[PDB]
């Protein structure tokens, strides 16, 4: 079955490059063109142009004349977009499309790409840990308190992802520039504190990975 | 918004009849559209192509439910039935050539809801300021939302009793001394016009 798989959040300062990716499986990636649609915050899709699979040649919109490289490495079933000289208006989420039989321009769609185009700093999360002091028969409910870090996003996982019931993550908050999030798992008494109780904290962009074990207090 | 026009917002009941318009301009009134499906976290999809005279083809893993029309310039994406997972932003599109070369289109997008959804009320658990944070002289008072539907909560925070399925958190940034010199704080959760509260106490 047909996917377009995109390349992960960019961060760029303006002035800089960035190059993203959309890797095809499913069908035979010579045989369709692809496209690149732009969506920026606030506005609608706009069409930046296509690129030939099989000859390699590319076809630009006007807007995307000068700056905008599309190219592919059929080997790998893959179709790159590079922009060159980041200006603030290139914040947006970018998505390859792929053409289908009879004239359709846009049958199949990755799932976007953000790239923002900012000069605010990558900052690492703080990480705290949410837990009761350690009544006979009751469900406790401890937590991870992830606060003040940019840009999105961070993952958390409980006991390397061995603890999965009761757990909810939930979506981050934008405050102040910066992003706050936490996740929560209720355990049994007297599971917990007998049993310890992780909470593990990635943020990819910062190259953070912080863990922290819950015990009884506060 | 000329070639193509979409009103931005559309709502409908569960389980009733839904119909959407994009209306083209005088120059392409006979044209050939496109219908998209836009979800947060997922690609956007391929709905369907419909044509002047009302005729169409959907697919993709479209449903039946989804079906197109056409009136002179307007032309109609119907869903029978609507149901919550139809929740979406829909756009249209549109293909022509302008002096020798292609050019396509987009519309605004018209982003529908669906409304009179059994309702799930809330949970809500709250932590206090942890005690590492506390020695850093800061406090953050956490409110989880959790275990209700549909979509779509407010919240607001009390401190003394007066102001100052789907999940959703609330967090109060504080310095230390603020959260000490209270006797207590509320979360305060409003979902589909009904109210939860949950209390924190800096005493305890």
């Amino acid at each position: 079955q047909i996917q377009l798989v995109q390349s992960g959040p960019e961060l760029k300062k303006p002035g800089e490059t960035v190059k993203i990716s959309c890797k095809a499986s499913g069908y035979t990636f010579t045989t369709y063109g692809m496209s690149w649609v732009k969506q920026a915050p606030g506005k609608g899709f706009e069409w930046m142009g296509w690129i030939n699979t099989y000859s390699g040649v590319p076809t630009y919109v006007d807007d995307f004349k000068g700056r905008f490289a599309f190219s592919l490495e059929t080997s790998a079933s893959t179709a790159y977009l590079q922009i060159n000289n980041l200006k603030n208006e290139d914040t947006a989420v970018y998505f390859c499309a792929r053409g289908g039989d009879n004239y359709l321009w846009f049958a199949y769609w990755g799932q976007g790409t953000l790239v923002t185009v900012s000069a605010a700093k990558t900052t690492p999360p703080s990480v705290y840990p949410l837990a009761p002091g350690s009544q006979t028969n009751s469900m406790v409910t401890l937590g991870c308190l992830v606060k003040g870090y940019f840009p999105e996003p961070v993952t958390v996982t409980w006991n390397s992802g061995s603890l999965s019931s009761g757990v909810h993550t939930f979506p981050a908050v934008l405050q102040s520039d910066l992003y706050t999030l936490s996740s929560s798992v209720t355990v049994p008494s007297s599971t917990w504190p007998s049993q310890t109780v992780t909470c593990n904290v990635a943020h990819p962009a910062s190259s953070t990975k912080v863990d922290k074990k819950i015990v009884p207090r506060d | 918004q000329l070639v193509l026009t979409q009103s931005s917002s559309a709502s409908f009941s569960l389980g009733a009849s839904a119909k959407l318009t994009c209306t083209l301009n005088s120059q392409h009134s006979t044209y050939t559209i496109e219908w998209y499906q836009q979800q947060p976290l997922k690609p956007p999809k391929y709905v369907m192509e419909l044509k002047k005279d009302g005729s169409h083809s959907t697919g993709d893993g479209i449903p039946d439910r989804f079906s197109g029309s056409s009136s002179g310039a307007d032309r109609y994406l119907s869903i029978s039935n609507i149901q919550p997972e139809d929740e979406a932003i829909y756009i249209c599109g549109v293909g022509d050539t302008i002096k020798e070369q292609f050019v396509y289109v987009f519309g605004g997008g018209t982003k529908v809801t669906v409304l009179g959804q059994p309702k799930s009320t809330p949970t809500l658990t709250v932590f206090p300021p942890s005690s590492e944070e506390l020695k850093e002289n800061k406090a953050t008072l956490v409110c989880l939302i959790s275990n209700f539907s549909p979509s779509g909560v407010t919240v607001a925070w009390k401190a003394n009793g007066t102001p100052i399925k789907f999940m959703a958190s609330s967090f109060l940034h504080l310095t230390s001394d603020q959260w000490r010199s209270h006797n207590s704080f509320t979360c305060q959760v409003t979902h589909e016009g009904d109210t939860v509260e949950k209390s924190l106490s800096p005493a305890e």
